[PDB]
């Protein structure tokens, strides 16, 4: 009750004395651990280590079925640290948990863990694609409801379409920028738009201009300046063919006139776009 | 009956259709020897002589897919036969003599090159089988057992047979590729098949069933565990 500081200070001293005696007795006979646990119902870290250092798989279940909230402590002790496979499966609870969820019959949990890992990862395009593929495979293998399966398929297709804009890079730009093939980080929408409309991409046709303008919805700074810069680059790369193709593929008030100009071909191309969009 | 159609140069399209049907019937019941005998009996220069129509382009595509599948099966069988015949170790004997020690030393010296040659040949066979499986799976203009022309006649039974053969060949090819990657020590290549079998570029997830998906998930976890125990992580990347 009163004077909680003394109770908190004595608890640490009592727990430190039990851990030192269990370390010196672990090198001898293993029969004293059960007697110590029966005498004092505390210090479960010693029992968890004794049940993991040997090939006694039933001991961990026997010490957990006859206790009070022992699985929650065992999982916390395993996550903070035959027999080796069991120890690895017990420790696999965070981060790398997809294999454990697949082995313990949990396709939905494995898919959720893979999706979380893919969302948290942002430094390896190959790893992000592999995690998304594993999550899609787990969602397809899971026997859930039709609406849930359709929602998972839509969420996977959205991520695939968002990642394709960065995965479909040109072979000339990647070789000129001295970039890695699969050892590259997850580039953002602005980085992809800047790389697709850069000076290194000499073979920038209509696809490179259409892929850069469609990535403006995944920015979450100023898109008005980027829209003008891309329009200026598409006009300068044509050497006054690309602007007309982009306008035909986009089919109209997002572009500017005076802001983009601050001349003979633009005035003739802007007059035909107003009649086709009305 | 295929010989009478192959001997006549006027019915080249009919002979090609008969050969494709025979190959499909042999693949539907697992008849590699029959498929090879039909491919060796069919004319190899018929594609350069019959040339187009919907009944001809689809037959040519089916014949090309059957030939690619037969080549991938023949390469996989050769790789398995080469991997199942590795060089054994030296026969150790306790309390040896002067001549026995020299014999054991010579055997150990010869094994140092025998094991290296067997590993090189196994790696070459695995690299060939992987390329064969990739060429059989990722096929240009459609895919494996997929007709590019959609203006043929009413061949519902033929379409169903081609779909069943493709569904039966996709899981077997995936399992063979996974086994080859696990035997050759390619954990990164084995764990990368999940994206290829789930991307929308080929739609390989629709041909697999629940058992095939469970087997693929069990193989991916076993590959990730080996990659993490070797020194890497789950996907094979370095733990920074």
């Amino acid at each position: 009750s009163n004077r909680e500081r003394y109770d908190n200070l004595e608890m640490e001293y009592l727990q430190k004395r039990s851990d030192l005696l269990s370390p010196l007795l672990s090198l001898g006979q293993y029969l004293w651990a059960a007697s110590l646990a029966e005498k004092y119902c505390d210090f479960d870290i010693l029992v968890q280590m004794c049940e993991q250092t040997d090939n006694q798989s039933r001991l961990q279940r026997y010490m957990t079925q006859f206790a009070d909230q022992n699985f929650s402590d065992f999982l916390f002790r395993w996550y903070l640290e035959q027999h080796g496979q069991l120890a690895n499966f017990l420790q696999a609870h965070e981060h790398l948990s997809w294999l454990h969820e697949i082995n313990s019959q949990e396709l939905e949990k494995a898919h959720a863990t893979l999706l979380g890992l893919a969302n948290m990862e942002t430094r390896y395009f190959a790893k992000k694609k592999t995690l998304l593929g594993l999550s899609k495979l787990a969602a397809l293998a899971s026997d859930f409801s039709e609406d849930m399966l359709q929602e998972k398929i839509e969420e996977m297709a959205e991520q695939e379409r968002f990642l394709l804009h960065q995965e479909t890079l040109p072979e000339q730009l990647l070789a000129e920028k001295q970039l890695n093939l699969s050892a590259m980080p997850v580039l953002t929408a602005p980085q992809l738009i800047g790389l697709y409309i850069c000076e290194e991409n000499r073979r920038a046709n209509e696809y490179d201009f259409k892929k850069a303008l469609d990535l403006l919805e995944y920015i979450d700074i100023n898109i008005n300046d980027l829209k003008l810069e891309i329009l200026c680059k598409a006009l300068q790369r044509d050497n006054w063919v690309s602007k007309d193709s982009i306008f035909v593929k986009i089919l109209l008030p997002e572009v500017k006139d005076l802001l983009q100009a601050d001349e003979f071909v633009l005035k003739a191309n802007y007059e035909y776009y107003v009649q086709g969009q009305i | 009956v295929i010989d009478w159609l192959v001997f006549d140069p006027a019915q080249r399209a009919e002979a090609l259709k008969q050969g494709n049907a025979i190959m499909r019937k042999f693949l539907a019941s697992k008849k590699h020897e029959a498929a090879k005998e039909v491919f060796v009996k069919i004319p190899q220069d018929s594609i350069a002589e019959i040339y187009l129509p919907a009944e001809d382009d689809n037959a040519i595509r089916e014949h090309l897919c059957i030939r690619a599948y037969l080549e991938a099966h023949e390469t996989f069988n050769e790789w398995f036969k080469h991997m199942n015949s590795v060089p054994q170790k030296p026969a150790l004997i306790p309390q040896p003599t002067f001549t026995e020690k020299v014999a054991h030393e010579h055997k150990e010296k010869k094994y140092e090159m025998d094991f290296g040659i067997w590993k090189g040949h196994l790696d070459a066979l695995t690299a060939d089988v992987k390329e064969k499986m990739y060429n059989v799976l990722l096929f240009v203009d459609g895919g494996w057992m997929v007709d590019v022309r959609e203006d043929a006649k009413e061949d519902h039974e033929r379409t169903h047979q081609m779909v069943l053969l493709r569904k039966l060949c996709l899981p077997m090819l995936c399992f063979l590729l996974h086994t080859i990657l696990h035997s050759t020590g390619q954990y990164q290549e084995c764990l990368q098949l999940a994206d290829m079998v789930s991307s929308e570029r080929h739609k390989l997830y629709l041909v697999f069933s629940k058992e095939e998906l469970r087997k693929l998930l069990q193989k991916l976890r076993e590959s990730s565990l080996m990659l993490l125990d070797q020194g890497l992580d789950p996907l094979g990347y370095e733990i920074q």
